């Protein structure tokens, strides 16, 4: 029924940001919870932040603060990702995820394809 | 920041088995736990919230169980389909660390 | 045929207060005792009938509805009342017959973050009549310019959320109600308990 | 109409430590003027509803404002503690009333620093429902005296938000309105238009 | 650095009139400037801080109003005591620059 | 209501250094920050320095770093700006100013008399 599509892979400079869109189809875009999920080539996943549009309450880690924001877009029903001020270990796979309001906000219930970042010269 | 930890970090089995997987966390989460199954090369796909509840499509051989800083995750009839990378993941408190992540191969 | 007030009453997962569920007992026999079980200090409040003399009678029907509120908002789930809950979220009839019973839920529905699941209805054009629901999410019109569909001056969205917490006081801490309705009718009676 | 202006809508609130007190009573206050504050901010009410506070009447209600940290903000309310709740402002457990919350960022930030908002830090016990210490003597932390030298066991009681804009959410200035009502024999005074 | 402008630089006036002194800064400064008014060899005053709070002890004639990289004071019953030079000085940011400093003076 | 005095006129050679004192008096003294301004013969003011006593925190200009110091003594209740290096464009009328905690510490309330200082052979 919902499925979320995610845009296209990004190689970058490390003196610079990047912008992932996340465009999900399906139900009632009020109702939804938005998280982003990270992932290293070898290692296993790692949260990074959770927004609800709906009440308007964005959280992010400890370790990302000040360098990451999510926000969310009515009008197209998407979710943005701004990461800035890239660095070499940034390099990674990005999946977007939702959380239905019925069931629980934090917890991821559909996720993206995801998209590849590169961070190199 | 709770440090979320998981046994056996590989597991070896075979088709027709009944497994487990055992997650522990430095301090006490009380029910809120989450598990995702995730394929080589995948997205994750969530299998059970709350420590307990089962998500809408999941097959029914699976079950989990814990009360806090200690979980588990069982397969009673395991299928080929079933071997993957398993992840825990607790939504208690701001920071919500996942695990290392137990993997399922096939005994030779 | 016991009833399964079990499943009623140990479900991991209570609705919102302003989506509130709703249950059919039907076609068995009732046994009240067993829900003494529950905390040690759960409110059994009840209209129109003794809590204790319950387990001999026949109901025609009963009808259970399940939520989740704050603890100081309790007394508003009774006849005639009136506040937030009783006029935007949930309303019990004059004449009501039944009984209410609320607990606290402290150790299952609290998250040190923050829990957001559970929503309540803050604004609406008109006291709810008895026994309805209304889910709809449409924007409020506070002031005299129409809003269509922005949340700017004097156009509130209508839900708040009650982020709970294991660190909150008493009157804050999430309580789970379930009310009870009985009725009786041309029909003869199908729920009878011991 | 009610001062609710001179009490929402001042330039600079008062220190945590040595907190406002406003009186007011003989007033036709309306309440829902206060929705407009922020888009999202915190507005707990204790002992009433804020939807049926426009048809109740009290004999007269206490406005305390000031200015605290975003994170410190859930110290305020009864039976909670900490650094605030103990040492600046205690909520008596007995409390009815409402607080108001919303983030004063664009307001209450210096670039360069803003050292205008002190705290308390030291004392040498906790603070009884609604009293005010606005003492500044040197706190001998140790057993030798110092007599008023900030040397090793002697410290200052009052430190600095030194808040910037640069400063994350769980730092930025946040402005605290408390309301309290009361009822007592007299005839109510203060009510809803 | 921030820097402040001042217009007009030389300003005439008489006795009874109303007046205005713009400030403009070359930054955002948020809503932080103070104004001060020092006669020929004597110690300046302070009139206004934050842009529109009034200091105590001042007249009421005297009215600021800005919001931000533009601020304005005007002065509505111009008196013979008013005729002195008078200095912006903005402290956001360190480093707090002051202005050109301008001089108002009777009609000739 | 606070009284401000300041020291009498100094000449200097070009080669020393100069401590120019600000006894202030009235209310309690802890409470004040202590702002520095120049103002040289042909021209507007010019701000230097800003301590507050009591907090421990003295922040100079830019260009004056390594060349002038701000201090304050609690009993003797004054404070104290000692310029260093003296230079012929250096010669001005100094000005003692304070804050207060409960108004704002960066703008200045009272205003001393000021000190001529020149500096020349």
């Amino acid at each position: 029924q919902v499925q979320l599509v995610q845009s296209g892979a990004e190689v970058k400079k490390p003196g610079s940001s990047v912008k992932v869109s996340c465009k999900a189809s399906g139900g009632t875009f009020s109702s939804y919870s938005f998280i982003w999920v990270r992932q290293a080539p070898g290692q296993g996943l790692e949260w990074m932040g959770r927004i609800i549009p709906i009440l308007g309450i964005a959280n992010y880690a400890q370790k990302f603060q000040g360098r990451v924001t999510i926000t969310a877009d009515k009008s197209t029903t998407t979710a943005y990702m701004e990461l800035s001020s890239l660095r070499s270990e940034d390099t990674a796979v990005y999946y977007c995820a939702r959380g239905t309001e019925y069931g629980d906000y934090d917890v991821s219930h559909d996720w993206g394809q995801g998209t590849l970042v590169t961070v190199s010269s | 920041d709770i440090q979320m930890t998981q046994s056996p970090s590989t597991l070896s089995a075979s088709v027709g088995d009944r497994v487990t997987i055992t997650c522990r966390a430095s301090q006490s989460i009380s029910s809120w736990l989450a598990w995702y199954q995730q394929k080589p090369g995948k997205a994750p796909k969530l299998l059970i919230y709350k420590a307990s509840s089962l998500e809408s499509g999941v097959p029914s051989r699976f079950s989990g169980s814990g009360s806090g800083t200690e979980f588990t995750l069982t397969i009673s009839s395991l299928q080929p389909d079933d071997f993957a990378t398993y992840y825990c993941q607790q939504y208690n408190s701001y920071s919500h660390t996942f695990g290392q992540g137990t993997k399922l191969e096939i005994k030779r | 045929n016991l009833c399964p007030f079990d499943e009623v009453f140990n479900a991991t997962r209570f609705a919102s207060v302003y989506a509130w569920n709703r249950k059919r007992i039907s076609n068995c026999v009732a046994d009240y005792s067993v829900l003494y079980n529950l905390a040690p200090f759960f409110t059994f409040k009840c209209y129109g009938v003794s809590p204790t003399k319950l387990n001999d009678l026949c109901f025609t029907n009963v009808y259970a509805d399940s939520f989740v509120i704050r603890g100081d908002e309790v007394r508003q789930i009774a006849p005639g009342q009136t506040g937030n809950i009783a006029d935007y979220n949930y309303k019990l009839p004059d004449d009501f017959t039944g009984c209410v019973i609320a607990w606290n839920s402290n150790k299952l529905d609290s998250k040190v973050s923050g829990n957001y699941n559970y929503l309540y209805r803050l604004f609406r054009k008109s006291n709810l009549k008895p026994f309805e629901r209304d889910i709809s999410t449409e924007i409020y019109q506070a002031g005299n310019k129409p809003c269509n569909g922005v949340a700017g001056f004097n156009c509130y969205f209508p839900l708040r959320s009650y982020s709970f917490r294991p660190t909150y006081g008493v009157g804050h801490q999430p309580y789970r109600v379930v009310v009870l309705s009985f009725e009786l009718l041309h029909a003869p009676a199908t729920v009878c308990g011991p």
